[PDB]
RNA sequence: GCGGCUUAAUUGGAAAACCUCACCCGGG
RNA sequence: GUUGCUACCCCUCCCUACGGGGAGGGGGGCACACUAGGGGGACUGCCGGCGUAAGCCGGAGGAAGGAGGGGGCCACGGCAGGUC
RNA sequence: CGUAAACCCCGCCCCAGUAGGGAUCGAGGGCUGCAACUCGCCCUCGUGAACGUGGAAUCCCUAGUAACCGCGUGUCACCAACG
């Protein structure tokens, strides 16, 4: 449901993931292992903790990810909200692109929330209280 | 100052509403 | 007298005992030899530029050096 | 020891002015961390020293009634204290402190003016830098 | 081309619920939502 | 055969949750079957602090006092 | 769901005996008939009534 | 090489020789970090050099620049600009700084102005409140 | 001994009669079949947990960076699924000025794991595991009242509680060592784990578990 | 190949070295040693090449966020400060605009930056210099990081 | 912020230089 | 799908390990995402245990699981409560 | 308004009442307003107090919550350590 074929033939897939307030749109076509997040290469992401989170779907899939170019369009939600959103979209895109069920099994064994997403968002500050305090 | 009286205490100028913050809870609906 | 603030009698010493340890940090030198960690830093970086040590883990304040 | 009184002195005792109420007295004891305070007037004239035991005993005596359930700092200070001059020795100072039953001893100069006070704690510390060898069984209560 | 749901204009007035501030600080959320289409 | 990594302490198997006890009920009572060593056949009811599930292996520092009041 | 109040219970019991042959032992079919057989302007109450009326059929069919 | 001079006297102050030039110069009672950094950069001396190992030719310039900063820095960088008695932009240092500031307080006192009376009374002289924190458990005047 | 079934992701390792239970799967490799490395450097495969009860609650599921979102605290015993190294990272976010700074604590544990490996030549994940076994208490004390004076009484500590106490003492042991002295926090944490792994009384964790078990013996 | 294929720290250092050595127009002014880079800044910048590093930083920012102008670059160089009383909470301060304005003016004389109605964009020569330095680092960069070879030198 | 103390006044209850202002001094 | 989004195009500029990459302008499109109205979905529904049964405990599936999460509405009658 | 701060990276500092702290005070420059002394706010240079983690006691909080970080806004000519 999260995935939708774009042009087929030169298989093109557009995937989507969200976390908190971040939304990741990833467009996959069959190239080499280039992954560009907002134009920046994923191996040149400055914040290391966010970088490893994005790359984990690529690490778990050994050689399949080396046969697709991946472009990611992320926005909003801080440096880790975007990393999880980008990690979600890549994992959804990888399973949907290659049609590989075993990748879907492995992607949920490592992290069951990789394809389910994150429902929880936030809690509004109530009046007469310092914060939510829920 | 206000609109439904004159009281000056909680004048309110949010948007363009001129009410004393006590009347406004009574004339809100 | 490399590193202007430290005498060669001491710097030659710290160059020696680092070769016998499995890992060294600027704090470890500074307590053992009674010098500021700021002065203990340029000692280690002078040795890494020398080639005796290789930087193996960097961070704000502490750096971890291995003798090779 | 051979140590004289001027070594064990506390020069700048924390001070409260005479018209400070007792709540200020407890707050001053808390801030100063000292077992002794020296009280002075509007003219900066020291009139007495308020110790922790005197304050506690005053509170106990004054505020004691619960079956019948239904000031300033000058009132608590004692102007009269054991006194020893600057050359005073630890033995005579301890004897004066014991005999007068005070926590401290106020040192008066030749001219007649306080310069420092020494209490039980600095005596124990002076024992720490000099004191003889004794088992505690011959000092324990 | 057709109808378009422009995002609604929400208006808030958080007002203290007390004509003299006695008691707990309870607040009134007053809402006036405006929808715009095109 | 050997379960407890330690030396003084003998391992025990949680086989039944009995009930809570203690002041404010932070102690929960457990049916423990004693693992390797003396009292291999014994089944003890002890007081455990913290959450203890069914099937948890806890280590018993001693295996004679059963005990449960903590009034 | 913790406990079903009376207006779930009174509503569900009446709808069963008026149409005793229009309620099966599956929640899906029972959800459809209740929405058509009762004025139910509330999604939650419809599901709660449909879930409960699934359960009389089990006990009634467990009885025999 | 040359052993680091532990003591360096510049601007009538016993500056440390094991401190850098910029951060050792701030020990002077009229020179701070911004002023000390400007003096080093302006005179071409590295602010992060060791002041102990400096040559004496630059120590004099440090000694001259510290006492005559008003001929190096702009007017908006000095601690006495538009001087209240001479009208000249100055940067007083040390005992002239204590004297210069002290002759401004007693002028208020010898006048009985608002700030003079609060200075004589040993209280806060700016708009503040004493129904509060108020009373100082710390020193009021540190200059 | 159970009749209430068991969730999937669990595993029973029946030995003799005893049902040893692990809540986390040790077996995870990439699609190619390569192992997964903590911080890209250390391997989970050789790691063994010597303690039977602690085998259930230490999650040695191979992950690259120990960053779960904080999604395992909702259910009782949900902490069994949080990776053990991420539990160490989660205890470095104190006091209140460091709360929520997970990147800072991630670097501290990562740099600490490098110091552990070179100073010891051992697997950094393994030495930390042996720190917990040499630290986690096996007996505790409780409050009891006898009509005005609250005495004590010994009890057992459940295997989940031991892990929460060994971990807290290690992190709080290192954190006090780094306060108001020049020693960096990573050096403090590395030395604390190495000492407690070796069962040295100098470490804060070994002292804490010794005092608590010593007190319990008096108040049986 | 492009500015986004090299780390900013490596690119910024190389660019600042080139401007200090090959662009005579960029010169620290006479009030440089007496100022900090903003209103409530505690201390002046330490590195003596801070003028050239700001120019090297500004040009890379003009590559990604082209039509910006002075009033938006001050927000780009903002910081958390203590505005007013120093025992109040901290706010965000925009950096000083005299430094940012003069460096933009100095870069324009060198032929690297031009003004528009919506901000100051990089001229084509300016884009060439930024990209040429980027390609230079990428050649040495790939030798230690071979995984970047697919981004600049596709097989 | 309140209490107390002081005060000509420090206003009265349980986002302050004017206005606010309800208090003091002088005047209409 | 006057506004918002950019897979898909073409023109420029730049870089180019030479294959390509990147940024700008325009077109086309609503695909994605986004916006806003209506509707669906979850019910202890299914499985195991207990319980006459209200229901409870574990599990599976499930976006969401036990009232899904946060909040509004303040029952009679009081507080000689607060507000001239 | 608007490229938020915390955060990441690099360099200096190295256990000291200090390159921590930023009260207090001196000289100067500005903004709002009819007006700034009592009695406003912002900036520059200098000056560097207590304070080295806080007694008896005591408050809040169960997950995107506590804590930390900033931003918008109410009040508002100017000014928020408050909501
Ligand atoms: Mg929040
Ligand atoms: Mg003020
Ligand atoms: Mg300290
Ligand atoms: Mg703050
Ligand atoms: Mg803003
Ligand atoms: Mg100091
Ligand atoms: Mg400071
Ligand atoms: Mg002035
Ligand atoms: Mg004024
Ligand atoms: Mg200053
Ligand atoms: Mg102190
Ligand atoms: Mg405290
Ligand atoms: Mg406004
Ligand atoms: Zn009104």
């Amino acid at each position: 449901p999260w995935v939708s074929i774009l042009q087929e033939n030169p298989r093109v897939i557009i995937s989507v993931g969200k976390k908190k307030t971040a939304v990741a749109r990833a467009i996959i076509k069959p190239g080499m292992g280039r992954v560009r997040i907002n134009g920046y290469p994923l191996e040149l992401w400055p914040i290391e903790m966010a970088r490893v989170k994005m790359q984990e779907p690529l690490i778990l899939a050994g050689d399949l990810a080396k046969k697709v170019d991946i472009e990611v369009n992320v926005r909003g939600g801080g440096y880790m909200g975007q990393a999880i959103a980008t990690r979600i979209a890549i994992a959804r895109g990888l399973v949907a692109y290659f049609q590989s069920e075993e990748l879907k099994k492995l992607y949920e064994e490592y992290d069951p929330y990789m394809l389910k997403g994150d429902p929880r968002r936030t809690e509004p500050k109530k009046p007469g209280i310092k914060h939510a305090r829920s | 100052r206000c609109l439904r009286c004159g009281t000056r205490e909680a004048v309110i100028r949010k948007y363009g509403l001129y009410l004393c913050r006590r009347c406004f809870r009574e004339v809100a609906p | 007298r490399t590193i202007q603030t430290l005498d060669e009698k001491v710097f030659q010493t710290i160059a020696k005992e680092v070769q016998s340890l499995k890992a060294v940090t600027p704090y470890e030198i500074a307590t053992k030899y009674g010098i500021k960690m700021s002065l203990a830093f340029k000692v280690l970086r002078a040795l890494r530029d020398r080639g005796d040590l290789v930087l193996v883990a960097k961070g704000h304040r502490t750096e971890v050096y291995v003798p090779k | 020891t051979g140590l004289r009184a001027r070594d064990v002195m506390l020069s700048d005792v924390p001070m409260v002015n005479v018209r400070d109420p007792l709540s200020s007295i407890r707050k001053a004891f808390l801030r100063s961390k000292s077992g002794i305070l020296a009280v002075v007037d509007d003219s900066g004239k020291v009139v007495g020293f308020i110790t922790r035991r005197d304050f506690m005993s005053y509170i106990a005596e004054k505020s004691l009634g619960y079956w019948r359930r239904q000031g300033t700092a000058g009132d608590l200070a004692k102007s009269e204290y054991p006194t020893v001059s600057e050359s005073a020795t630890l033995e005579e100072v301890a004897y004066k402190m014991l005999a007068a039953g005070t926590d401290y001893v106020v040192v008066i100069d030749s001219a007649g003016q306080p310069i420092g006070v020494v209490t039980k704690d600095e005596l124990v510390k002076a024992y720490k830098e000099r004191g003889r060898s004794v088992k505690v069984g011959e000092l324990m209560t | 081309r057709g109808p378009i749901p422009l995002p609604t204009k929400r208006l808030m007035v958080t007002v203290r619920r007390a004509p003299s501030g006695q008691g707990y600080h309870t607040f009134d959320h007053w809402e006036l939502r405006i929808s715009k289409r095109l | 055969v050997k379960f407890s990594p330690y030396e003084d302490a003998v391992a025990g198997l949680v086989v039944q949750i009995l009930g809570r006890t203690g002041v404010a009920g932070e102690v929960t009572q457990v049916k423990i079957r004693v693992l390797e060593g003396r009292d291999k056949g014994r089944v003890l009811t002890r007081n455990v602090k913290g959450p203890v599930r069914l099937g948890d292996i806890v280590m018993l520092r001693e295996t004679e006092r059963e005990a449960r009041r903590i009034t | 769901g913790r406990v079903k109040p009376k207006f779930i219970k009174s509503l569900a019991e009446k709808l069963l005996e008026a149409y005793p042959d229009r309620f099966t032992e599956s929640f899906k079919e029972n959800k459809k008939a209740v929405a058509e057989l009762a004025d139910i302007p509330s999604k939650t109450v419809r599901n709660k009534v449909a879930g409960y009326i699934t359960r009389l059929v089990k006990r009634q069919k467990a009885k025999e | 090489a040359q052993e680091i001079r532990a003591i360096v006297r510049i601007g009538d102050t016993d500056l440390d020789g094991n401190k850098t030039v910029a951060y050792a110069l701030a020990k002077i009672r009229g020179i701070g970090i911004a002023t000390a950094y400007a003096i080093c950069r302006k005179l071409g001396i590295d602010p992060h050099a060791t002041l102990g190992l400096l040559p004496e030719d630059q120590i004099n310039k440090l000694d001259w620049a510290v006492r005559n900063l008003h001929e190096l820095a702009p007017a908006w960088f000095l601690n006495r600009r538009k001087d209240p008695e001479t009208g000249r932009d100055l940067h007083l240092i040390g005992s002239e700084l204590v004297l210069a500031a002290k002759r401004d307080v007693d002028l208020m006192k010898k006048l009985k102005s608002w700030k003079g009376i609060r200075h004589s009374l040993g209280l806060k002289v700016r708009g503040q409140r004493t129904v509060t924190t108020g009373r100082f458990g710390a020193t009021a005047g540190v200059t | 001994i159970f009749g209430e079934q068991l969730p999937k992701t669990s595993r029973v390792e029946y030995i003799g009669d005893v049902p040893i239970i692990e809540e986390c799967p040790r077996e995870l490799k990439t699609l190619d079949g390569n192992p997964i490395l903590l911080f890209g450097k250390w391997s989970f495969e050789d790691v063994v947990v010597r303690d039977p009860g602690l085998r259930r609650y230490i999650c040695l599921k191979p992950v690259v960076l120990p960053h779960t979102e904080g999604r395992y605290q909702k259910r009782r015993f949900g902490k069994a699924h949080i990776p053990i190294v991420e539990r160490l990272v989660n205890l470095l976010m104190r006091p209140g000025r460091n709360t929520g700074k997970k990147h800072k604590a991630y670097n501290i544990v990562k740099r600490a794991f490098e110091i552990i490996y070179y100073k010891t030549g051992r697997n950094p994940i393994q030495v930390f595991i042996d720190a917990i076994i040499n630290t986690a208490p096996r007996e505790e004390i409780t409050r009891i009242i006898m009509g005005g004076i609250a005495y004590s009484v010994s009890v057992d500590v459940s295997p989940q509680r031991r892990l929460d106490l060994s971990l807290r003492w290690i992190t709080e042991g290192a954190r006090q060592c780094s306060f108001n002295n020049p020693k960096p926090i990573e050096e403090c944490l590395a030395d604390e784990i190495m000492a407690a792994a070796a069962n040295d009384p100098k470490s804060y964790a070994v002292r804490k578990r010794e005092e608590l078990e010593r007190i319990a013996a008096a108040s049986r | 190949t492009s500015v986004k294929d090299v780390p900013a720290d490596l690119l910024i250092a190389e660019l600042a070295k080139y401007i200090k050595d090959n662009v005579p127009q960029v010169k620290p002014p006479v009030w440089a040693p007496f100022v900090k880079t903003g209103a409530n800044k505690e201390r002046p910048p330490m590195s003596e090449d801070w003028w050239y590093i700001r120019a090297a930083s500004i040009m890379r920012k003009l590559y990604i966020y082209g039509p910006v102008g002075v009033g938006s670059l001050r927000t780009a160089y903002g910081y958390r400060a203590k505005i007013g009383d120093k025992t109040r909470p901290e706010r965000t301060r925009k950096a000083g605009g005299a430094i940012i304005r003069k460096i933009l003016q100095q870069l324009e004389h060198a032929g690297f930056v031009t003004k528009t109605k919506r901000g100051r964009v990089l001229t084509p020569e300016g884009k060439s210099l930024v990209d040429r330095v980027a390609a230079r680092i990428a050649k040495e960069l790939v030798k230690q990081r071979p995984e970047l070879a697919k981004y600049v030198a596709p097989p």
